[PDB]
Protein backbone atom coordinates (compact mmCIF):
# COMPACT_ATOMS: atom_id res chain seq x y z
CA UNK A 1 0.00 0.00 0.00
CA UNK A 2 2.88 2.36 0.81
CA UNK A 3 4.60 4.05 -2.11
CA UNK A 4 8.35 3.45 -1.95
CA UNK A 5 10.34 6.34 -0.49
CA UNK A 6 13.71 7.59 -1.84
CA UNK A 7 16.61 5.28 -1.01
CA UNK A 8 18.63 8.27 0.27
CA UNK A 9 16.59 8.12 3.48
CA UNK A 10 16.62 4.36 3.90
CA UNK A 11 20.43 4.19 3.93
CA UNK B 1 -9.68 7.95 13.64
CA UNK B 2 -13.33 6.81 13.87
CA UNK B 3 -16.17 9.08 12.66
CA UNK B 4 -13.79 11.89 11.69
CA UNK B 5 -13.25 13.70 8.40
CA UNK B 6 -10.48 14.47 5.92
CA UNK B 7 -8.10 17.12 7.20
CA UNK B 8 -7.65 20.32 5.22
CA UNK B 9 -4.27 21.02 3.64
CA UNK B 10 -1.97 22.50 6.30
CA UNK B 11 -4.58 22.05 9.04
CA UNK B 12 -2.15 20.20 11.33
CA UNK B 13 1.37 21.15 10.21
CA UNK B 14 2.86 19.73 13.43
CA UNK B 15 1.57 16.21 12.62
CA UNK B 16 4.36 13.65 12.23
CA UNK B 17 4.22 10.06 10.96
CA UNK B 18 6.43 7.46 12.59
CA UNK B 19 7.51 5.11 9.80
CA UNK B 20 9.20 1.71 9.96
CA UNK B 21 12.04 1.18 7.47
CA UNK B 22 11.79 -2.58 6.91
CA UNK B 23 9.09 -3.36 6.15
CA UNK B 24 8.00 0.15 5.13
CA UNK B 25 4.88 0.84 7.17
CA UNK B 26 3.20 3.36 9.43
CA UNK B 27 3.92 2.77 13.11
CA UNK B 28 2.36 5.69 14.96
CA UNK B 29 1.64 9.38 15.04
CA UNK B 30 3.85 12.06 16.62
CA UNK B 31 4.15 15.84 16.78
CA UNK B 32 6.70 18.53 15.91
CA UNK B 33 7.61 20.81 18.84
CA UNK B 34 10.73 22.48 17.37
CA UNK B 35 12.96 22.16 14.35
CA UNK B 36 14.83 19.29 16.06
CA UNK B 37 12.41 17.65 18.54
CA UNK B 38 9.44 15.33 18.02
CA UNK B 39 7.01 14.18 20.72
CA UNK B 40 5.25 10.79 20.73
CA UNK B 41 3.87 8.04 22.97
CA UNK B 42 6.39 5.75 24.68
CA UNK B 43 4.36 2.67 23.80
CA UNK B 44 4.88 3.50 20.10
CA UNK B 45 8.57 2.69 20.69
CA UNK B 46 8.72 0.34 23.69
CA UNK B 47 6.02 -2.17 24.61
CA UNK B 48 7.50 -5.55 25.67
CA UNK B 49 4.11 -7.34 25.80
CA UNK B 50 3.94 -6.94 21.99
CA UNK B 51 7.69 -7.57 21.51
CA UNK B 52 8.07 -3.91 20.53
CA UNK B 53 11.46 -2.33 21.29
CA UNK B 54 12.55 -0.07 18.45
CA UNK B 55 15.97 1.55 18.09
CA UNK B 56 16.84 4.80 16.31
CA UNK B 57 18.01 3.18 13.09
CA UNK B 58 14.77 1.18 12.81
CA UNK B 59 12.81 4.38 12.30
CA UNK B 60 12.15 7.48 10.24
CA UNK B 61 9.81 10.40 10.83
CA UNK B 62 7.84 11.92 7.96
CA UNK B 63 6.84 15.56 8.40
CA UNK B 64 4.37 17.66 6.43
CA UNK B 65 2.29 14.75 5.16
CA UNK B 66 -1.35 14.55 4.08
CA UNK B 67 -1.79 11.31 2.10
CA UNK B 68 -1.27 8.22 4.25
CA UNK B 69 0.58 6.13 1.65
CA UNK B 70 1.91 8.40 -1.12
CA UNK B 71 5.43 9.80 -1.13
CA UNK B 72 4.50 13.48 -1.21
CA UNK B 73 7.35 14.85 -3.31
CA UNK B 74 8.31 18.52 -2.68
CA UNK B 75 6.00 18.66 0.36
CA UNK B 76 6.91 16.10 3.01
CA UNK B 77 10.33 15.92 4.63
CA UNK B 78 11.80 12.65 5.91
CA UNK B 79 14.16 12.79 8.90
CA UNK B 80 16.39 10.24 10.61
CA UNK B 81 16.54 9.93 14.39
CA UNK B 82 19.55 10.85 16.48
CA UNK B 83 18.24 9.68 19.84
CA UNK B 84 15.11 8.25 21.49
CA UNK B 85 14.28 9.32 25.08
CA UNK B 86 11.60 7.46 27.03
CA UNK B 87 10.24 8.74 30.33
CA UNK B 88 12.13 6.85 33.08
CA UNK B 89 8.87 6.13 34.95
CA UNK B 90 6.88 5.02 31.89
CA UNK B 91 4.75 2.15 33.23
CA UNK B 92 4.38 -0.35 30.40
CA UNK B 93 3.82 -3.17 32.88
CA UNK B 94 0.48 -1.88 34.21
CA UNK B 95 -1.50 1.06 32.79
CA UNK B 96 0.75 3.10 30.41
CA UNK B 97 1.27 5.75 33.10
CA UNK B 98 3.51 8.51 31.70
CA UNK B 99 3.14 7.33 28.07
CA UNK B 100 5.54 9.86 26.59
CA UNK B 101 8.81 9.91 24.63
CA UNK B 102 10.96 12.42 22.77
CA UNK B 103 12.87 11.85 19.52
CA UNK B 104 15.73 14.16 18.55
CA UNK B 105 16.28 14.52 14.81
CA UNK B 106 19.69 14.24 13.17
CA UNK B 107 19.26 17.57 11.35
CA UNK B 108 16.86 20.49 11.85
CA UNK B 109 13.80 20.38 9.62
CA UNK B 110 12.96 23.39 7.46
CA UNK B 111 9.58 24.96 8.17
CA UNK B 112 7.09 25.53 5.35
CA UNK B 113 3.38 25.99 4.69
CA UNK B 114 3.04 22.30 5.62
CA UNK B 115 5.62 22.01 8.47
CA UNK B 116 5.36 24.08 11.66
CA UNK B 117 5.65 23.29 15.40
CA UNK B 118 2.82 23.22 17.92
CA UNK B 119 3.08 24.97 21.30
CA UNK B 120 3.46 23.20 24.64
CA UNK B 121 1.25 24.46 27.46
CA UNK B 122 2.36 26.33 30.53
CA UNK B 123 0.50 25.99 33.82
CA UNK B 124 -1.83 28.90 33.11
CA UNK B 125 -2.95 27.62 29.70
CA UNK B 126 -3.37 24.11 31.13
CA UNK B 127 -5.53 25.34 34.00
CA UNK B 128 -7.65 27.48 31.68
CA UNK B 129 -8.22 24.98 28.86
CA UNK B 130 -8.17 21.47 30.39
CA UNK B 131 -11.76 21.52 31.69
CA UNK B 132 -14.60 19.03 31.19
CA UNK B 133 -16.77 19.92 28.20
CA UNK B 134 -14.08 21.95 26.43
CA UNK B 135 -13.21 20.42 23.06
CA UNK B 136 -9.85 19.50 21.59
CA UNK B 137 -8.79 18.03 18.26
CA UNK B 138 -7.19 14.65 17.48
CA UNK B 139 -5.52 13.77 14.18
CA UNK B 140 -4.05 10.62 12.68
CA UNK B 141 -3.84 8.02 9.94
CA UNK B 142 -5.05 5.14 12.11
CA UNK B 143 -7.92 2.75 11.54
CA UNK B 144 -11.35 4.14 10.62
CA UNK B 145 -13.23 1.55 12.71
CA UNK B 146 -12.67 -1.18 15.25
CA UNK B 147 -10.50 0.11 7.10
CA UNK B 148 -7.68 2.63 6.65
CA UNK B 149 -7.92 6.22 5.34
CA UNK B 150 -6.53 7.74 2.16
CA UNK B 151 -5.54 10.99 3.94
CA UNK B 152 -5.07 12.42 7.43
CA UNK B 153 -8.22 12.29 9.57
CA UNK B 154 -9.41 14.88 12.10
CA UNK B 155 -12.03 14.74 14.87
CA UNK B 156 -13.03 17.23 17.58
CA UNK B 157 -13.84 15.71 21.00
CA UNK B 158 -14.87 17.02 24.45
CA UNK B 159 -12.77 16.47 27.57
CA UNK B 160 -14.66 14.25 30.05
CA UNK B 161 -15.08 14.70 33.82
CA UNK B 162 -12.56 12.58 35.73
CA UNK B 163 -15.14 10.48 37.67
CA UNK B 164 -16.79 9.52 34.37
CA UNK B 165 -13.39 8.52 32.94
CA UNK B 166 -12.66 6.42 36.04
CA UNK B 167 -16.06 4.69 36.02
CA UNK B 168 -15.77 3.77 32.32
CA UNK B 169 -12.87 1.31 32.71
CA UNK B 170 -11.31 -1.23 35.03
CA UNK B 171 -7.81 0.07 34.21
CA UNK B 172 -6.31 2.30 36.91
CA UNK B 173 -6.22 5.91 35.74
CA UNK B 174 -3.70 8.47 37.01
CA UNK B 175 -3.25 12.23 37.18
CA UNK B 176 -0.92 11.88 34.17
CA UNK B 177 -3.92 10.97 31.98
CA UNK B 178 -7.18 12.52 30.85
CA UNK B 179 -9.98 11.16 28.73
CA UNK B 180 -12.14 12.57 25.96
CA UNK B 181 -15.12 11.65 23.83
CA UNK B 182 -18.90 11.96 23.70
CA UNK B 183 -21.24 10.28 26.17
CA UNK B 184 -23.76 7.77 24.79
CA UNK B 185 -26.92 9.15 23.16
CA UNK B 186 -25.35 12.62 23.01
CA UNK B 187 -26.02 12.49 19.26
CA UNK B 188 -22.36 12.62 18.17
CA UNK B 189 -19.44 10.20 18.31
CA UNK B 190 -15.77 9.85 17.36
CA UNK B 191 -12.56 8.41 18.78
CA UNK B 192 -8.94 7.64 18.10
CA UNK B 193 -8.05 4.08 17.15
CA UNK B 194 -5.11 1.77 16.44
CA UNK B 195 -2.42 3.60 14.46
CA UNK B 196 -3.31 7.03 15.93
CA UNK B 197 -1.13 6.48 19.06
CA UNK B 198 1.46 9.15 19.65
CA UNK B 199 -0.50 11.81 17.74
CA UNK B 200 -1.53 15.07 19.36
CA UNK B 201 -4.67 16.20 21.16
CA UNK B 202 -4.58 19.98 20.54
CA UNK B 203 -6.63 22.99 21.68
CA UNK B 204 -6.73 26.50 20.21
CA UNK B 205 -6.28 29.12 22.92
CA UNK B 206 -8.95 31.85 22.75
CA UNK B 207 -6.52 34.23 24.47
CA UNK B 208 -3.71 34.30 21.89
CA UNK B 209 -5.05 32.19 18.95
CA UNK B 210 -2.21 29.65 19.23
CA UNK B 211 -2.58 25.88 19.11
CA UNK B 212 -1.34 24.00 22.20
CA UNK B 213 -0.71 20.26 22.50
CA UNK B 214 -2.53 19.14 25.64
CA UNK B 215 -2.39 15.37 25.18
CA UNK B 216 -0.93 12.39 23.34
CA UNK B 217 -3.09 9.55 21.99
CA UNK B 218 -2.38 6.75 24.47
CA UNK B 219 -4.97 4.02 25.07
CA UNK B 220 -8.57 2.89 24.88
CA UNK B 221 -10.71 -0.24 24.88
CA UNK B 222 -12.00 -0.84 21.38
CA UNK B 223 -12.62 2.29 19.33
CA UNK B 224 -15.72 4.54 19.48
CA UNK B 225 -17.60 2.15 21.78
CA UNK B 226 -20.62 3.46 23.68
CA UNK B 227 -19.71 4.31 27.26
CA UNK B 228 -15.97 4.09 26.59
CA UNK B 229 -13.59 7.02 26.21
CA UNK B 230 -10.16 7.59 24.69
CA UNK B 231 -7.27 8.25 27.08
CA UNK B 232 -4.46 10.72 26.51
CA UNK B 233 -1.13 11.45 28.16
CA UNK B 234 -1.36 14.73 30.15
CA UNK B 235 1.44 16.75 28.51
CA UNK B 236 1.57 19.58 31.03
CA UNK B 237 1.93 17.14 33.93
CA UNK B 238 5.13 15.83 32.30
CA UNK B 239 6.44 19.20 31.06
CA UNK B 240 9.24 19.30 33.62
CA UNK B 241 10.61 16.03 32.21
CA UNK B 242 10.27 17.40 28.66
CA UNK B 243 12.25 20.52 29.58
CA UNK B 244 14.94 18.50 31.36
CA UNK B 245 15.55 16.34 28.28
CA UNK B 246 15.71 19.34 25.95
CA UNK B 247 17.77 21.49 28.33
CA UNK B 248 20.38 18.71 28.62
CA UNK B 249 20.61 17.21 25.12
CA UNK B 250 20.32 20.24 22.80
CA UNK C 1 9.06 28.16 19.13
CA UNK C 2 8.52 31.92 19.37
CA UNK C 3 6.15 31.35 16.44
CA UNK C 4 4.73 28.04 17.71
CA UNK C 5 1.11 27.10 17.15
CA UNK C 6 0.35 29.56 14.33
CA UNK C 7 -0.37 27.82 11.03
CA UNK C 8 0.97 29.32 7.78
CA UNK C 9 -2.21 28.54 5.83
CA UNK C 10 -4.62 29.63 8.58
CA UNK C 11 -3.65 31.93 11.50
CA UNK C 12 -0.75 33.51 9.57
CA UNK C 13 -3.14 34.69 6.83
CA UNK C 14 -6.21 35.16 9.10
CA UNK C 15 -8.12 32.24 7.58
CA UNK C 16 -10.07 29.76 9.70
CA UNK C 17 -10.42 26.05 9.11
CA UNK C 18 -13.82 24.42 8.71
CA UNK C 19 -14.36 23.23 12.31
CA UNK C 20 -12.23 25.33 14.67
CA UNK C 21 -15.35 27.35 15.55
CA UNK C 22 -16.69 24.20 17.24
CA UNK C 23 -13.73 24.35 19.61
CA UNK C 24 -14.14 28.08 20.41
CA UNK C 25 -17.86 27.60 21.13
CA UNK C 26 -17.12 24.89 23.68
CA UNK C 27 -15.03 27.25 25.89
CA UNK C 28 -17.71 28.66 28.28
N1 LIG D 1 -10.04 3.99 21.51
C1 LIG D 1 -8.94 4.63 21.60
N2 LIG D 1 -8.94 5.97 21.79
N3 LIG D 1 -7.71 4.06 21.54
C2 LIG D 1 -6.65 4.87 20.90
C3 LIG D 1 -5.27 4.27 21.14
C4 LIG D 1 -5.25 2.84 20.61
C5 LIG D 1 -3.87 2.21 20.65
N4 LIG D 1 -3.38 1.95 22.00
C6 LIG D 1 -3.33 0.71 22.51
O1 LIG D 1 -3.76 -0.29 21.94
C7 LIG D 1 -2.70 0.59 23.90
C8 LIG D 1 -1.26 0.06 23.82
C9 LIG D 1 -1.17 -1.01 24.91
C10 LIG D 1 -2.54 -1.59 24.98
N5 LIG D 1 -3.41 -0.45 24.65
C11 LIG D 1 -4.73 -0.34 24.89
O2 LIG D 1 -5.36 0.65 24.57
C12 LIG D 1 -5.46 -1.51 25.55
N6 LIG D 1 -6.69 -1.80 24.80
C13 LIG D 1 -5.80 -1.21 27.02
C14 LIG D 1 -4.60 -1.06 27.92
C15 LIG D 1 -3.74 -2.12 28.15
C16 LIG D 1 -2.59 -1.96 28.90
C17 LIG D 1 -2.29 -0.74 29.45
C18 LIG D 1 -3.15 0.32 29.26
C19 LIG D 1 -4.30 0.16 28.51
C20 LIG D 1 -6.29 2.04 21.38
C21 LIG D 1 -7.68 2.64 21.17
C1 LIG E 1 15.09 -2.80 24.73
O1 LIG E 1 16.27 -2.65 23.92
C2 LIG E 1 17.24 -1.73 24.45
C3 LIG E 1 18.35 -1.64 23.43
O2 LIG E 1 18.26 -2.68 22.47
C4 LIG E 1 17.72 -2.22 25.81
O3 LIG E 1 18.65 -1.29 26.36
C5 LIG E 1 16.53 -2.38 26.75
O4 LIG E 1 16.96 -2.91 28.00
C6 LIG E 1 15.49 -3.31 26.12
N1 LIG E 1 14.33 -3.43 26.99
C7 LIG E 1 13.40 -4.38 26.84
C8 LIG E 1 12.28 -4.37 27.83
O5 LIG E 1 13.47 -5.22 25.94
NA1 LIG F 1 -13.55 2.09 37.34
NA1 LIG G 1 -17.83 6.38 23.66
Amino acid sequence: DFEEIPEEYLQ
Amino acid sequence: IVEGSDAEIGMSPWQVMLFRKSPQELLCGASLISDRWVLTAAHCLLYPPWDKNFTENDLLVRIGKHSRTRYERNIEKISMLEKIYIHPRYNWRENLDRDIALMKLKKPVAFSDYIHPVCLPDRETAASLLQAGYKGRVTGWGNLKEGQPSVLQVVNLPIVERPVCKDSTRIRITDNMFCAGYKPDEGKRGDACEGDSGGPFVMKSPFNNRWYQMGIVSWGEGCDRDGKYGFYTHVFRLKKWIQKVIDQFG
Amino acid sequence: EADCGLRPLFEKKSLEDKTERELLESYI
